[PDB]
């Protein structure tokens, strides 16, 4: 079972292929769900490869001292006059139970049926959220945590505290940017310090990425701030940036609507440390390859249909096609770090997975019937979340034949619009696998605490969130 | 004023990096995907301003072999990831008829024509021995390779197995420190002195020259975040581009000054070699500029190509009619200088919007030829058309030459090397500056001639007269001698030739009666051989292609029993034009 398929696409090095002997062993039972235990640090299969912006602690060398950002005008009705974002309710349907939710209110699962489900259904300004993300985080939250979600209507980020355990949460912050649709949204993970939150990154459709120091302690559970001038904004004039990756603590990946790549140093933006054409047109995403056994290595697929993996330290030399699309207007990559390898879609229904170091070793992982919209993956488990345009979430395990080498993959979710009635469907039910619905966005939580836990999004401005099990 | 364009139809490129060469001999060199286009050098008496009748394009599709092919990726990683081989760069040596491919694994090979000659190959590692960059050696013949330890490998070559080239490993230099894997990523080898590049931007020179001397190498700029975009060396004076910048490292008296460029988007060094004036031209899609290297940087504009260019961009503003009802750019694929540097050659394209793909095979681009001066010279670092293609690009402007030369002027100033071995004697000869102007000439003239080097030939013959006793060089000296209307040596035998299948004997007399031809002894005749004046009898000629003047192949006449001097010749001309040193075509 293997032996030198796994030899072929990962190399020798007896440390690498014992990290994917623990991920084999650990997650070649899970076939759609894996036990808590093995995400666990006392675990004897505990594989965690955290991304390339931990490891130094950043903050201080980037953020430093005034770079700060800024002011904060709760007053609500001034937060509705210039982010109109409901007057209606969503008719819901979960499982047999009609319910009618208007924006700010959610359904708690552990109240619905048997009530055995941990997690809730949020109605965000539904419409939608244009990206979120759970900011993996550790030390002092015992069982608590931050995700953001970016939301757009002149559109804004709200951000949310939350209980690992039960999947409590509340809405702590409200930030009015006006930055327009906000994507790749990411924590830096890097910035701490005390006097709250984390800091958080995106790139937003002015063009820029830009990061903000996320603050503000319990003396007042939820405020409305007006971000106004945000700690830092890479950016570059007569270009526009379309996508970004971190590549260490303290530099950016980013490509632009003109099929350039550029390389940032946050401790020095502005000038980049390399700009070149790699496209023939707007770059759709960019995916950052680290691994602690080879050169960190970049991944970038756009409009032009073409699919490259490249090594920054000279690009020229490294250019290495995957495979060339129908050329979609999405085709969203991440990079999945227990195997390896980059998990994306096509243009249309499949996702695949490519090794970073195997670029001929293309998996397919599913294929179904709808252009698959997003995708979510972990540092802890092998595990890929995938939610197609039908609205459906898909969960699946990598160790395809990918540690396997001689079947595939359920479906948690699926959303439904009525054909008239205003009634939205979600149906826990089980199935595998040999508008204003659809799904924008998913996300695992990936810390050991709430590993199992993921958030997934629909246009429709319906979040829901939900620690996975057997129902 | 300008040449017509050179329509690239149907090729595609694999990046905006530079993928144009152009060769000693005359020869472009595109590095598109998946195989490398050549512009083969062509001769026509007239082009309508045509540089179509200049170069035909076409697929020059090689045979890359994976040195690597057997073993498993490692601190790269990216290495064997795509396993058919493909060209990624291409540079055509500086010196023979000759060339080397960097391939998308790692692997530097060298060809004649298309055969292979050697995959450079060496020590241990696969860090070792797996390459990013070389460079041709400028002045003698050998090469250099760049690898993933920050490490420079050489190459020299004879070696042989009879007469057949073949390259081995022969010294080696350590850039990085041991503990780092930052790879070399340039190598601009110029002169007596050799500057080389890192992945982390620090850059190193040395002087690589009495060999015996392990030779000493010198940081010249710090590692820097900042990607080198493209390097060169203008008399011992380095350049480099960056994102905005422009530096400039005197080796002379070791001193850094730059400017920056405003653009920001990378951009290409083009050096103006000729103006004893340490001139260069920065080139970008957008604009480009001269920049005079004085201790400060200066830029004046002129540009002399750029006139061009904008004219040719602004007539393609019908196509998207004046305005900005879309959004047009000026792509450049590839730039390169003449082998002797007077002229220049652009690969661009001209597009819009936010285009529709369009599959791989469909796609077209132009190359621009252009004149960098005023006036030009036949120059030592190009041969054959290459010659022509400078004199065509200059608008038929004959070439500067030497005062009182003129074309019946003796080689070598009439000072013949007698005393030298006949292979040497010819070398002696065929290196002469003379025989370079005549050779060009003869290209521009209605009839060629070779009288000034006969001359030399008789001069060599006579000299050993009591050594000609074959027949072959006999009917050949006396030929000569008829040529140069001079007094033969004499004789009174015949001569008998053959070719595969049959045999023709001649009168050793009627070698004088007729420059042109020879008449047989059985009254047929036949043409002449023009290196050597001898029958031709045979389909197994080579032809100059300037000339038409066609060639004996030895290689291909196991039949015939040719003398030192007879023989000597064809060898050594097998291949070389004597009338316009272009090299011949198997017909």
């Amino acid at each position: 079972s293997a032996r030198d398929k796994i030899e072929r696409i990962y190399g020798l090095n007896k440390e690498k292929l014992l990290l994917l002997a623990k991920v084999k062993e650990g997650f070649e039972t899970s076939v759609f769900d894996f036990p808590f235990k093995n995400i666990q640090p006392d675990s004897p299969y505990f594989v965690c490869l955290d991304p390339p912006c931990k490891k130094e602690s950043a903050y201080n060398k980037v953020i430093g001292d005034k770079n700060r950002t800024v002011y904060h005008e709760i007053n609500k009705t001034e937060f509705e006059n210039m982010i109109k974002l409901r007057t209606k309710r969503l008719k819901l349907l979960i499982g047999e139970v009609d319910a009618e939710v208007s924006t700010g209110d959610k359904i708690e699962f552990p109240v619905l049926a048997n009530g055995k489900r941990r997690g809730f259904i949020y109605n965000v300004g539904g419409t939608d959220i244009a990206w979120l993300n759970i900011e993996e985080n550790t030390d002092i939250g015992k069982d608590i945590q931050y995700l953001a979600v970016a939301v757009s209507q002149s559109s804004c980020i709200q951000i949310f505290k939350m209980n690992t355990s039960t999947l409590h949460c509340v809405k702590v912050q409200t930030i009015v940017h006006s930055f327009g649709e906000v994507w790749d949204l990411k924590w830096h993970e890097g910035c701490h310090a005390p006097h709250l939150v984390g800091c958080l990154s995106f790139v937003s459709q002015e063009g820029t990425i830009n990061f903000l120091e996320i603050i503000d302690n319990a003396t007042d559970v939820h405020v409305f701030k007006m971000c106004e001038k945000p700690s830092l904004t890479l950016s570059l004039a007569d270009s526009l940036i379309t996508t970004f990756d971190f590549l260490s603590p303290t530099t950016v990946v980013c490509g632009f609507k003109n099929g350039f790549v550029a390389e940032f140093d946050l401790t020095d933006p502005e000038v980049p440390s390399f700009y070149d054409q790699v496209h023939d047109s707007y770059i759709l995403s960019v995916s950052t390859a680290y691994s602690d056994f080879e050169d960190t290595v970049v991944s970038t697929v756009a409009v032009d249909g073409y699919f490259y993996i490249f090594n920054p330290k000279d690009i020229a030399t490294t250019k290495t096609t995957v495979s060339r699309f129908r050329g979609s207007n999405l085709v969203p990559v991440v990079y999945c770090p227990q195997i390896y390898s980059y998990i994306y879609s096509d243009g249309a229904s499949s996702l695949r997975a490519v090794p970073s170091r195997a670029a001929f070793a293309v998996h397919p992982l599913v294929s179904r019937e709808t252009t698959i919209t997003a995708i979510g993956v972990s540092r802890l488990h092998p595990m890929v979340l995938a939610g197609s345009a039908d609205g459906s979430l898909i969960i699946t395990n990598a160790a395809r034949r990918l540690l396997h080498g001689i079947q595939k993959s359920l479906r948690l979710w699926k959303w439904d619009y009525s054909i008239k009635d205003d009634k939205y469907r979600i149906d826990s039910s089980y199935e595998v696998y040999p508008h204003g619905i659809n799904i924008t966005c998913t996300k695992w939580n990936e810390t050991s605490a709430g590993g199992k836990c993921y958030a997934f999004s629909n246009s429709a401005g319906l979040l829901t969130l939900e620690y996975l099990s057997l129902e | 004023k300008l040449l017509k364009d050179l329509l690239v139809d149907r090729k595609e490129f694999e990046d905006w990096k530079n993928n144009l060469t152009w060769a000693r001999d005359g020869t472009l060199y595109l590095t598109t995907f998946p195989d490398i286009s050549i512009g083969q050098p062509k001769y026509a008496k007239d082009i309508n301003c045509n540089s179509k009748n200049l170069f035909h394009v076409k697929e020059f599709p090689l045979e890359f072999e994976n040195k690597l092919d057997f073993e498993l990726a490692q601190q790269n990683g990216l290495l064997n990831s795509q396993p058919v081989c493909y060209p990624r760069v291409c540079k055509p040596s500086p010196i023979d008829d000759w060339m080397a491919v960097l391939s998308n694994n790692g692997n530097v090979s060298v060809f004649k024509d298309n055969k292979m000659l050697t995959n450079l190959d060496s020590k241990g590692n696969l860090s070792s021995r797996t390459y990013h960059c070389f460079e041709w050696n400028p002045i003698e013949s050998s090469i250099v390779v760049g690898n993933e330890d920050g490490e420079l490998q050489f190459f020299s070559i004879r070696k042989n197995s009879e007469n057949t080239p073949e390259f081995y490993f022969e010294s080696s230099i350590r850039l990085s420190d041991a503990g780092s894997k930052d790879w070399v990523t340039h190598i601009v080898w110029y002169e007596d002195v050799l500057v080389a590049a890192l992945s982390n931007n620090s850059v190193f020179s040395m002087t690589v020259s009495a060999s015996s001397h392990q030779p000493v190498s010198r940081m010249i700029q710090n590692a820097s975040r900042r990607k080198i975009t493209d390097l060169k060396i203008v008399d011992y004076k380095v350049v480099l581009t960056c994102p905005g910048y422009v530096h400039k490292i005197d080796l002379k008296n070791y001193s850094i000054s730059s400017l920056k460029t405003g653009s920001l988007e990378n951009f290409h060094i083009i050096p103006l070699n000729h103006e004893k004036e340490s001139t260069i031209l920065l080139m970008s899609n957008k604009t480009s500029y001269k920049v005079l290297l004085e201790d400060e940087l200066h830029v004046t504009a002129d540009n002399i190509i750029a006139p061009y260019l904008e004219k040719k961009f602004k007539k393609w503003s019908t196509i998207w009619n004046e305005f900005n009802n879309y959004e047009t750019t000026l792509v450049i694929h590839g730039i390169s200088l003449s082998p002797d540097g007077y002229s220049i050659a652009i690969v661009y394209d001209m597009e819009r919007v936010a285009f529709k793909y369009k599959i791989a095979s469909e796609q077209s681009f132009n190359i621009m030829f252009a004149p960098l001066y005023h006036t030009w010279t036949i120059s030592e670092r190009a041969v054959g058309l290459a010659w022509y293609q400078t004199y065509q690009i200059y608008n038929q402007s004959l070439p500067k030459l030497p005062e009182n030369f003129s074309m019946n002027k003796k080689l070598l100033n009439g000072n013949y090397p007698i005393s030298l071995d006949f292979q040497s004697y010819l070398n002696a000869l065929m290196k002469s500056e003379e025989m370079r102007i005549i050779m060009f000439l003869n290209m521009t003239i209605d009839k060629p001639s070779i009288l000034s080097f006969l001359e030399a030939l008789y001069e060599y013959a006579i000299n050993k007269k009591s050594e000609l006793t074959n027949s072959f060089d006999l009917a050949c000296v006396l030929s000569i001698a008829a040529i140069l209307k001079r007094e033969a040596p004499i004789y009174n035998g015949t001569l008998l030739m053959k070719n595969s299948f049959l045999e023709e004997t001649f009168n050793l007399e009627s070698f004088t009666a007729d420059p042109e031809t020879v008449t047989s002894t059985t009254n047929n005749t036949w043409k002449r051989c023009g290196v050597t004046l001898l029958p031709i009898l045979t389909t197994h000629v080579k032809i100059c292609p300037v000339s038409k003047q066609r060639v004996i192949d030895i290689k291909r006449d196991d039949l015939n029993d040719y003398g030192w001097f007879t023989r000597g010749l064809l060898e050594r001309f097998n291949e070389i034009s004597v009338y316009c040193g272009t090299t011949l075509e198997v017909m």
